[PDB]
């Protein structure tokens, strides 16, 4: 699943 | 992709009310959680932003708090304007989900439907088809389920429904459900009969009439 | 501040393509990391993410929808488009665009929605209804209000004389992409051998009126 443009 | 369920699903309260309504993720979106009240005829209005953050505006009686894959979202005290379907959203994940919604509705004594069914008009007969409908009037709470029988075959596929807003004076919803048959084969049955199961029922109810008695 | 106004087509025949325009002011497109999403409801239904585009012009879909979907951006119009094709009634919906803000935390939500624009999939014309009876201490009768197009239909009992007990039901799209919907009012038995009870119908789009007289 990915994470979203600011997950990180 | 990601589940988040949200429960309970359907929920009744009262002015001055503490409820507090939760969304589960199927995986951890640590705080990207987001909460929004939708009244009927409204866009989603944001409630919490990140999981527990109050968005400016938003009255104080709104809270939240989780992370991880539990997330709640309590009212200290219900107003009039509360009534309405909550959702969740998630933002951690693409895509982003939004829970199935939560409904808060007014409580009010357990009221069993009304229940008439009503044949197809000769007129409407001839324009080549059948319509009998069925009403559940003045009822509450909201579940009901109605079951159509024609010469006692359970019928499947062939009606559909619509159920009003809960009433503003009375706080009770009522259904129509319609049945509809070409009119050869509403000519070559006997019974037409529409059961209702409904929470104020203690056993479901039946209407019924006989084609052309 | 920020607003957001979604427009295009409230009717679209099935296999034709769904245009949707973003218009909103109070931010523009260029802003650090905002977004501008969209979002769909069907009638009576929960909210269902479709996409949604940045600032620097990454964009994301439904993975379900995703070779259906096209999300663009003009930032001179300060418009964002979504195009939708091989639409079916399925997707008969209310469409909203929303804000996302950028980092400056609060990221995590879609903070100013557009007001949403409910566009209807069928392949029928504008179509008048037919109105048919719905008859027989507590009575009910009523009108069936059937096979019209487009939304909406207003209905009245007794030219307005006559509102409590009336309950007007949301319509009902059909199979055949034409609306039905009953109107019923609730009286009093003895009422109904010397009280009358007519039940007015406009559907404007069609010019259709109709004053129909219900008994036992």
């Amino acid at each position: 699943l990915e994470l979203d443009k600011w997950a990180s | 992709a990601l589940q988040l369920t949200q429960s309970p699903s359907s929920l009744s309260a009262s002015v001055g009310d503490r409820i507090t309504i939760t969304c589960r993720a199927s995986q951890g979106v640590t705080s990207a959680l987001a909460w929004y009240r939708q009244k009927p005829g409204s866009p989603p209005q944001l409630l919490i932003y990140d999981a527990s953050s109050l968005e400016s505006g938003v009255p104080s009686r709104f809270s939240g708090s989780g992370s991880g894959t539990e997330f709640t979202l309590t009212i200290s005290t219900l107003r009039p304007e509360d009534f309405a379907t909550y959702y969740c959203q998630q933002l951690h994940f693409y895509p982003h989900t939004f829970g199935g919604g939560t409904r808060v509705d007014v409580r009010r004594t357990v009221a069993a439907p009304s229940v008439f069914i009503f044949p197809p008009s000769d007129e409407q007969l001839k324009s080549g088809t059948a319509s009998v409908v069925c009403l559940l009037n003045n009822f509450y709470p909201r579940e009901a389920k109605v079951q159509w029988k024609v010469d006692n075959a359970l019928q499947s596929g062939n009606s559909q429904e619509s159920v009003t807003e809960q009433d503003s004076k009375d706080s009770t919803y009522s259904l129509s459900s319609t049945l509809t048959l070409s009119k050869a084969d509403y000519e070559k049955h006997k019974v037409y009969e529409c059961e209702v199961t409904h929470q104020g029922l203690s056993s479901p109810v039946t209407k019924s009439f006989n084609r052309g008695e | 501040r920020i607003t957001l106004k979604e427009s295009g087509p409230p009717l679209v025949k099935p296999t034709q393509t769904l245009t949707l325009t973003c218009s909103f002011s109070g931010f523009s497109l260029s802003d650090f990391g905002v977004g501008v999403g969209w979002i769909r409801q069907p009638p009576g239904k929960a909210l269902e993410w479709l996409a949604i585009i940045y600032s620097d012009d990454d964009k994301r879909y439904s993975p379900s929808l995703n070779t259906r979907l096209t999300i663009t951006k003009d930032t001179s119009k300060n418009q964002v488009v979504l195009v939708m094709t091989r639409v079916s009634p399925v997707d008969t919906a209310t469409y909203f665009c929303a804000h996302r803000r950028g980092p400056t935390g609060p990221v995590n939500a879609m903070d100013v929605w557009g007001q949403g624009i409910t566009v209807t999939i069928s392949s029928t014309s504008t179509k008048g209804p037919s109105v048919f009876p719905l008859a027989p201490g507590t009575a009910a009768l009523g009108c069936l209000v059937k096979d019209y197009f487009p939304e909406p239909v207003t209905v009245s009992w007794n030219s307005g004389a006559l509102t409590s007990g009336v309950h007007t039901f949301p319509a009902v799209l059909q199979s055949s992409g034409l609306y039905s919907l009953s109107s019923v009012v609730t009286v009093p038995s003895s009422s109904l051998g010397t009280q009358t009870y007519t039940c007015n119908v406009n559907h404007k789009p069609s010019n259709t009126k109709v004053d129909k007289r219900v008994e036992p």
